[PDB]
């Protein structure tokens, strides 16, 4: 197994099933694999099949079709930490070299009960005019205006989860290098 | 994590040489060496299928590897080049039922004509708004780490001289400083949502912590600045009650 | 066409001690080895220049490299597993796998184990058959293989696949030699005396290719049963020898001749007449 | 169970004293695989013997051929010594030159 094809990028709504597909093509079939990336963390095993076909392990589900040359990857209640690139492996014959794919990156939307948008300015502990602005507690959007100046930084949204308190919040961090500058830009 | 990686971070001048560690613990006769570039994806460099042999990946070119001991498979980079700028990867796996390869954490490298662009990260604690916690009752607590080459960094939050992981989001991405230029510094900034009460607490100690990978000591500096040297920067924060 | 149609390779592992551990492999077509195996460098000794036949220098590499890996790995495996399966040291394990072409078109794979000089098991559509010779190791060898499916998936892709296409282009590329006829060299010669007045009437045929031939003692046309064949003992060069005995009195010596038939004698057969 | 090994010695082409000739010894039917074989001229060991890799039939049992080119005489007797695990003493086979 050496032709790997799986889709670049797959966007997905919190709680929801989502399948990723894996097409190959092989010149000697020994097992198809399915590894999980987290950015940027290493590779971690999720399922092995040998033969056809669905195999299952928590949340997550793995068929194989040799005779269709295909395997498909469930994720059944998905979940924020779900948030990640799958990678899709063949191996050769026989049990030493492992072909990894391109990988699919895939994107979760939190799911907010409680959405209230704010945009809050922070002040800086040590001593100065220096401040940020924090756009907080929204849902999917996706940002309104992001980079509008050019000494203007707006990061990318970051889910916040307070485990113990068990609260999901989406916020994006904005600042400007030169003197005075206001959160409504 | 069953399978060690050294060094975590590399920075390196075009020409010079370096060697990368993997061991692991767990009587593995399998090893592995891979390279992670943007999609491309895992590209096997060489692999040991024991302690004496070695063989060829896909890409062998112009890495040296070497197998003395079964618990540590060895990569080298004799004359470093900016094309072996990479994310290095290795693994283990057993010679029976093994079916699962345990990859080690990973090393970011970088190969840079001149280590003259290098720069180590500018940290910052922003206090909550009053706002927030008038509002929602929570108190978020923002780091910020600025102009730092290349992107070699590990931002941690500290509270009360303990590393806490509950309530905390780093950028996943970090942003960059100029995006129409390629040697363009980075910026990273990160979150801490607390309770309003415990950042009432005026003897409650915040501190954000950026350990930055740069230039070691054998390496040599020729400027009129600090050299960026492998450093922490850090920032801090006590709570108040009004 | 004449000449040989399987190829296959064997395995010969003979286990002294729990450490000491000796492999003894080579690649054969029928009686005809066309591949050696050093141990030492775990590398491939092509002792034809057709040995590699059709196939690239990456899939020998690629092929040598699993034959590599599986016998240090099988020899540390049984060291390991010797105890659970009441091994005595010391023991000799043998292995034969390959794929013969039959008449008809069908290229037809096997696998066959032993342990000692009996049969141990039997690879039947990329699944361990246990003999009745092995008994209840040999049941317990296939039941534990069967839940490594990856081993079974080697061995079928290696078996199914990499083999007939592998035997039928070194069945081309070896033509030259493997369809090749040569024509025996045949002399008669007297034996030991089986009794007072009797002789030994000895007919050697050396020098033959392929191996199907046919040595007969002959009164004319009369075919004499009392004629004793014996091995188609092999030469050097790819070549085989045959002796055929008759056991006959004095008198009889006279009027006897040995017709030889082979096929590279096209027809016309050797006839050596008994000379006193 | 153990094999005892079959010996036979042969000539490539008929005894003729003063020309060349090759002396082939083909051990076979024996187990375990360890053996020693040794081509002898008038009691003495041959040096310079070649010998083929080991080999099996379908009945396991091992096979082995051990060859060398020699220039036979009237005077001189060859034979081939061989040793097995399953032989008291080890088996000489004079080549009878019929
Ligand atoms: C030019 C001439 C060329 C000729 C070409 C013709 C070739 C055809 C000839 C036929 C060849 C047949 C040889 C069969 C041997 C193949 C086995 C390779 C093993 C490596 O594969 C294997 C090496 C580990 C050694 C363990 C030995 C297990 C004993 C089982 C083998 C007996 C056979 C099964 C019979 C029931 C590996 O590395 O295991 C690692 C992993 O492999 C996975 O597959 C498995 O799922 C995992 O459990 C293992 O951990
Ligand atoms: C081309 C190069 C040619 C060189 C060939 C190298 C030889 C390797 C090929 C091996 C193929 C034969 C495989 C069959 C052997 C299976 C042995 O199984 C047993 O009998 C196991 C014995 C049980 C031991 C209990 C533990
Ligand atoms: C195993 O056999 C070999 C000789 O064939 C010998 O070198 C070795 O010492 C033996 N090992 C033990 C533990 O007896
Ligand atoms: C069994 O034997 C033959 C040849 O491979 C075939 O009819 C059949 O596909 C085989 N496979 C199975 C799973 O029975
Ligand atoms: C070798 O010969 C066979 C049959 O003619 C064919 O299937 C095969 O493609 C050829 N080449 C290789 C690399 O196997
Ligand atoms: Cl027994
Ligand atoms: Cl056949
Ligand atoms: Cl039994
Ligand atoms: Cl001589
Ligand atoms: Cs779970
Ligand atoms: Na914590
Ligand atoms: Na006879």
């Amino acid at each position: 197994g050496q032709n790997i094809d799986q889709p670049t990028e797959m966007t997905a709504t919190e709680g929801a099933i989502v399948q990723i597909n894996c097409t190959y093509q092989t010149s000697g079939f020994n097992g198809l694999f399915w590894y999980q990336q987290h950015a940027g963390e290493a590779p971690t095993f999720l399922s092995y099949n040998v033969l056809d076909g669905l195999e299952e392990k928590g949340r997550f589900s793995s068929f194989l079709s040799r005779s269709k040359g295909y395997s498909y990857l469930l994720l059944k209640e998905l979940q924020m930490k779900d948030s990640a690139s799958y990678l899709c492996a063949v191996r050769n014959t026989g049990g030493f070299k492992t072909i990894f794919g391109a990988g699919t990156r895939l994107f979760v939307k939190a799911n907010i009960q409680n959405p209230d948008p704010a945009v809050y300015q922070l002040r800086d502990s040590k001593s100065s005019d220096k401040s940020v602005c924090l756009f907080t507690d929204f849902d999917s959007q996706t940002n309104v205006s992001q980079s509008k100046d050019s000494d203007v930084y707006i990061t990318d949204k970051c889910v916040l989860d307070m485990r113990s308190m068990d609260f999901k919040s989406n916020s994006a961090v904005a600042w400007s290098n030169k003197s005075d500058f206001a959160c409504a830009n | 994590a069953g399978v060690t990686q050294t060094p975590k971070f590399r920075v390196l001048k075009t020409g010079q040489s370096m060697t990368l560690l993997c061991a692991q613990d767990m009587n593995h006769e399998y090893m592995y060496w891979y390279r992670q570039d943007p999609g491309m994806g895992l590209r096997l460099i060489h692999y040991s299928v024991g302690e004496g042999t070695t063989a060829k990946g896909e890409v062998p070119d112009g890495y040296n590897v070497s197998r003395l001991k079964k618990q540590n498979f060895l990569l080298g980079l004799e004359s470093a080049a900016p094309s072996q700028t990479s994310v290095y990867f290795c693994a283990s796996s057993p010679r029976l039922a093994g079916d699962e390869q345990f990859f080690g954490p990973g090393t970011r490298l970088t190969v840079l004509e001149d280590l003259k662009n290098v720069f180590p990260p500018e940290v910052a604690v922003f206090e909550p708004s009053e706002a927030e916690i008038s509002h929602t009752q929570k108190a978020t607590l923002v780091c910020l780490a600025t102009g730092f080459y290349p992107d070699h960094v590990e931002l941690s939050w500290w509270v009360n001289g303990k590393e806490v992981h509950s309530g905390v989001c780093t950028d996943p991405q970090p942003l960059k400083e100029q995006p129409a230029l390629n040697d363009s510094r980075y910026a990273l900034s990160s979150r801490l949502r607390v309770s309003a009460t415990f950042w009432q607490n005026p003897r409650n100690h915040f501190r954000c912590q950026v350990q930055f990978y740069g230039l070691s000591e054998n390496d040599e500096w020729t400027q009129d600045r600090a050299k960026p040297v492998t450093q922490i920067v850090s920032a801090e924060a006590w709570g108040r009650a009004d | 066409f004449q000449g040989p149609t399987s190829f296959h390779v064997i395995q010969t592992s003979s286990f002294t001690n729990s450490t000491w551990a000796q492999t003894q492999g080579s690649g054969w077509l029928d009686d005809l080895q066309i591949h050696g195996w050093d141990s030492d460098s775990g590398t491939a000794i092509f002792l034809k220049p057709w040995s590699k036949g059709n196939f690239s220098d990456k899939e020998v590499a690629e092929l040598e490299e699993i034959f590599r890996v599986y016998i240090f790995g099988f020899a540390r495996e049984v060291q390991d597993f010797a105890g659970d399966f009441q091994m005595k040291y010391p023991f000799e394990i043998q292995g034969i796998a390959g794929c013969e072409l039959h008449s008809g078109g069908a290229i037809v794979s096997f696998l066959r184990g032993a342990l000692g000089g009996l049969d141990f098991l039997s690879v039947k559509n990329a699944s361990c058959v246990p003999s009745p010779e092995g008994g209840s190791r040999a049941q317990k060898f296939c039941a534990l293989i069967i839940q490594y499916q990856g081993i079974m998936e080697t061995v079928r892709a290696l078996l199914y696949e990499t083999c007939p296409r592998y035997l039928l282009g070194v069945l081309n590329a070896g033509k030259a030699d493997l369809q090749r006829q040569v024509k025996p060299e045949a002399w008669l010669s007297s034996g030991p005396s089986p009794g007072p007045g009797r002789l030994q009437l000895v007919c050697h045929v050396s020098g033959f290719y392929p191996k199907p031939v046919w040595v007969m003692w002959m009164r004319g046309e009369q075919e004499q049963q009392g004629t004793q064949l014996g091995d188609i003992l092999p030469n050097a060069n790819w070549t085989w020898y045959l002796r055929a005995t008759l056991d006959v009195a004095d008198g009889e010596a006279a009027g006897l001749s040995c017709r030889v038939k082979h096929s590279s004698l096209e027809g016309q057969d050797i006839i050596l007449y008994w000379r006193g | 169970i153990q094999r005892t090994p079959k010996i036979q010695v042969y000539s490539r082409h008929p005894a003729e004293n003063g020309k060349s000739n090759f002396l082939n010894c083909y051990v076979s039917g024996f187990h375990p695989s360890d053996i020693e074989v040794d081509l002898l001229k008038n009691g003495e060991r041959i040096e310079k013997v070649e010998h083929s890799d080991l080999s099996f039939s379908k009945d396991w049992s091992f096979y082995l051929l051990y060859y060398t080119e020699f220039t036979p005489t009237e005077k001189d007797e060859y034979a081939c010594r061989v040793n097995h695990v399953t032989l008291s003493q080890p088996k000489i086979v004079k080549w009878d030159r019929d």
